[PDB]
């Protein structure tokens, strides 16, 4: 990710028991290249409809380039 | 309003009329309306199919020659059988016939070949996975003849009704929810899979082409050629450094990995370029990496599987068979004891019933060698057996590896250890002859890239055994035996 | 528009106060509209009219497929009647044969030789044959069910039935049609049919061929739509005969055509691309030495010039449906307590087989050199393959009894020879069905000798004499008959 | 759609069909056995306008029917020992 501007390939993954640090590496990552941290956990036009989920979550950080979460895929 | 940019797009009569069908509705209907959008964007789709504009084709096969083994290295008995059908693809403009299917192990190449053939003939390139979705595919490339491909064919099992896309006799008319029918015609289609387990409906109109694996010199210049410089080109390692010399990927396909593809030896090629950057940017000392077939331990961690044969060929009861797996080629290691009880047998493993009536004709084969072996002529009732067969053979393979259980069971008798270099194979008679099997070309490529170096296959397949290609043959002392005489003389450490 | 055409041109009573009862409920919407159109769109006249001249059908057969005269005959015979009255309302033709021979073909050989549309119904939103019948738009279509060896499954028979078929409702189209002149042709791969439908079928056999029919038929009416669908025109590509006599007897083995097909396809398409990838060459002549240059080595073969000394494994002969099949009968004596041991996944028919052959044995030990006490001393294996049908499965009996001498005696069987038949008690031999069957494949296979029961002797005036006339055929009566041939000493 | 003057079949045909084509208590080979005899003479009028009073005995029955499937009773070999025709 350093020296290729932008790595198009596959994503790091994080698969451990409940306990270990998986989470608070969102937070160190997020605080070493210098990006933004946003978590999204996992479980239109109308009414009044809200925009995607993502999209929120993008207008909640408010930048280009987060480090976007997604956590419990198995759940 | 909306009609002006429908009435060039050149649609013909049925969807113009049915366009404008509900078109002056809609220009009737109240344009803000919530169902008037839902007809808006139910033209929107209709906006994005290309009726018109055909690719170019190229008829010069020469080029297709040169610009299929540009990109993938040595499938040659392969490149003929597509450029049969690229040549009569050149000939005749619209072939109504049978369609491509590529069966293989996982990490061959299907999926890159179905996209090199796109490259060939000059048509575009849509992947349709499976586990509406294909008018979704066909506005997605916004042409009339794209390379449509349908991988993983063999998981997929609308439940299965693209029989209907496949037959000339119903691809004139395709509706679902756009109810306008469409050409399919000259669309040409790829199918790839895994097995030949396809629906027996889909079976009867695709031409099965088998891409089985690679071998130690085909995988030591695939990633000499053609993985390392794509491998250093996606993490932009400089010209100047990393030279990986040949032994270490010998080391890398010898120690490190275990598939009759390619798939692996992409990750671990991944890892070892990555690990070099992260040396690269940790430190300014060096720039010029090396990596020989000595300090991969130092680098890539500990050889994960075995590869070599010094490996105590005391064991009494188990022998290497191999098997013409669901996945191609594979080692296999059947094993047999022998208790004292009262006669009954004891099936273990996947055995079908074909392989019940193998085992009591190896059985037979066994009591009628008794007196010139040296066994105690009453065991077949004063000793139960047990005979296990680990799983992965497909029952129509089924009793090949069948002698490998009649060594075993002389072997587990006499307590004669079976010398553990001979990859056994082979189907037995009742009384002692050794019938031919197919699928040789996949267990000599796994009888070779588990490192054995003898090899027993039957007597009526010197016939294929030619027309394996390589050096396979040149350092793995294939002989064949044909009765079972000569195979109890060799794969025993001991006469008898 | 819509109200213009409802008359339909003398569409009969019920579908016009049908048609016109949605049509005024669309008076008072878009499924009304399509619900209308299919009751427009089935037709209810225009009856395409048959061509009564049956020497011209007897032209046009003849055209199209080229020896199965015996289902030819029988197929004209079925048009002659066919022709006189307007509609026979007997059973239904019923073309039974392994896979590969001219069915799903002789059926649209008969639509343009009568005149009425071919339509091809495989069983493996109104109903699927009236989805059919708009599919062609005919009063008298010929609507082929075909694979009727594989909407619930048995309720066909109401389209086959006199009393069923001069109304047929449905589900979902609410009135009656008549599927009267109607003329259906079936076809299967086998004879288990369900029980109602094989009383409403005459069944029709399409044997398999021989090595000189499949040589025309290669030579006539395959390598021409061949070309022409691959565009080889007329000087390009010759192929001699004696590479179509390695392609039939080499590199396939097969009672149809199927993969006759294949392989000269296969060789069309290779040809091809030495045509286009090469520019010296225009005139690609192919003998039997060019071929396997172009294809494998082998994938079969035949001829039985290898050894003979195969002590106890004769070649039985198997009447599967699904062609006539050859098969390697094996048995063993091994030293044991006299306990009779069979395999090979068939029931209790082989055990009164097997124990009626080890009597024909034990009554004559003296005869054969046998020491007396075998049949308590010395356990048995007798072992067969799989294919067979559950009727003859008694045939291949004598193949177990000269199992046995052989293997007891240690005398060699000559691997030339095959032998067939049913064997009783007293060393009679009775007689066996399916004759042709089992002897087209025998020749195919490379087989010199054969062995018959006696008693099928008439049916030998049945056959096609190019297959007797490669076949050194002995008829024998009794089981010691048998063991004068098929060893290779005396006894 | 034999009218009445074509078509005639002898008692010593029916005869040869009954003793040497069909084996069972009732009739219904009998039926399927003329029904067939009669096409092939439908075959043999429509294809050949010269012939029209087809006439068959006890003789010319061989080349419609082929060879006789069945066989009759017992005037072969008689020893056939320990063999004997129960009931
Ligand atoms: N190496 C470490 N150093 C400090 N704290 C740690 C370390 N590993 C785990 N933790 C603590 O454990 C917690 C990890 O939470 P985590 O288990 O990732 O939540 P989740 O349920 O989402 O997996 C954090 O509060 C973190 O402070
Ligand atoms: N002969 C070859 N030349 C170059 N690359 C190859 C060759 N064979 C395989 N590959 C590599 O293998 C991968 C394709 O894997 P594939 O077998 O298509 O996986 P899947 O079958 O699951 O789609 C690609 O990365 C491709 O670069
Ligand atoms: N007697 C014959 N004469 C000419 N062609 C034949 C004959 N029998 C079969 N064929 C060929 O068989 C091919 C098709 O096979 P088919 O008849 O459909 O067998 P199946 O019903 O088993 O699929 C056609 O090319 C057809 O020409």
């Amino acid at each position: 990710q350093s020296r290729v501007s932008k790595i198009k390939g596959p994503i790091l993954c994080l698969v451990g028991p409940p306990g270990v640090g998986k989470t608070s590496l969102g937070q160190s990552i997020a605080k070493a290249t210098g990006r933004q941290y946003v978590r999204m956990a996992l479980g239109r036009r109308t009414i009044g409809s809200m925009p995607g989920k993502l999209i929120q979550k993008m207008a909640k950080v408010g930048v280009k380039n987060p480090l976007f979460l997604l956590d419990e895929i198995d759940k | 309003a909306l009609k002006r940019k429908i009435e060039a797009a050149k649609m013909p009569k049925d969807a113009r009329e049915k366009t404008e069908a509900e078109l002056q509705k809609l220009k009737m209907m109240s344009p803000m309306s919530a169902e008037a959008t839902v007809v808006r964007g139910y033209i929107d789709w209709m906006l994005q199919v290309p009726w018109n504009s055909r690719s170019k084709v190229k008829k010069d096969l020469v080029k297709a020659q040169e610009v299929l083994d540009t990109d993938h290295y040595g499938l040659e008995r392969v490149k003929d059988r597509i450029l049969e059908y690229l040549a009569v693809q050149s000939r005749v403009s619209k072939i109504k016939g049978p369609i491509l299917c590529l069966v293989g192990p996982p990490g061959v190449g299907k999926t890159s070949l179905g996209q090199s053939i796109a490259k060939a003939t000059g048509r575009q390139y849509v992947r349709m996975a499976l586990g509406g979705k294909l008018i979704q595919k066909m506005a997605k490339v916004g042409v009339k003849n794209p390379l449509f491909l349908l991988d993983e064919i063999d998981k997929m099992a609308p439940a299965s009704a693209l029989l209907e896309v496949l037959d000339p006799e119903q691809n004139v008319a395709f509706n679902h929810y756009l109810e306008v029918d469409y050409d399919l015609s000259d669309v040409m289609f790829v199918a790839t899979s895994n097995s030949m387990n396809i629906p027996a409906p889909l079976l009867d109109r695709m031409e099965v082409i088998r891409l089985s694996g690679y071998t130690e010199d085909e995988k030591l210049n695939i990633a000499k050629q053609h993985l390392l410089p794509k491998q250093f080109e996606r993490n932009a390692i400089k010209k100047g450094e990393l030279t990986i010399d040949d032994s270490a990927i010998m080391s890398i396909i010898r120690y490190y990995t275990r598939e009759a593809g390619v798939r692996s030896l992409e990750r671990e090629i991944s890892k070892l370029c990555r690990k070099a950057v992260k040396n690269l940017l940790m430190d300014k000392t060096v720039k010029h990496i090396e990596i020989n077939g000595d300090n991969l331990k130092d680098f890539l961690g500990v050889q994960k599987v075995d590869y070599g044969r010094a490996d105590t060929e005391n064991r009494v009861g188990q022998v290497t068979g191999l098997a013409w797996t669901e996945v191609g080629g594979d080692l296999l290691t059947i094993e047999t004891a022998c208790v004292p009880g009262k006669g009954k047998l004891t099936y273990t493993g996947s055995l079908g019933e074909v392989m019940q009536e193998s085992i009591q004709a190896a059985l037979t084969v066994v009591r009628a060698r008794a007196d010139k072996l040296g066994i105690n002529p009453d065991f077949y009732e004063k000793r139960d057996i047990h005979v296990h067969v680990p799983e992965g053979a497909t029952p129509k393979d089924g009793p090949s590896a069948g002698i490998a259980m009649c060594t075993a069971l002389v072997s587990c008798l006499t307590g004669n250890p079976v010398r553990a270099d001979v990859a056994m194979t082979g189907e037995i008679t009742l009384r002692g002859l050794v019938l031919p099997i197919g699928g040789l070309k996949e267990k000599l490529l796994a009888a070779h890239r588990g490192g054995i170096k003898v090899v027993l296959i039957p007597d009526d397949n010197k016939r294929d055994l030619e027309e394996i290609p390589d050096n396979v043959i040149a350092d793995l002392e294939i002989h064949p035996v044909k009765r079972i005489d000569d195979v109890l003389a060799i794969a025993l450490e001991h006469p008898a």
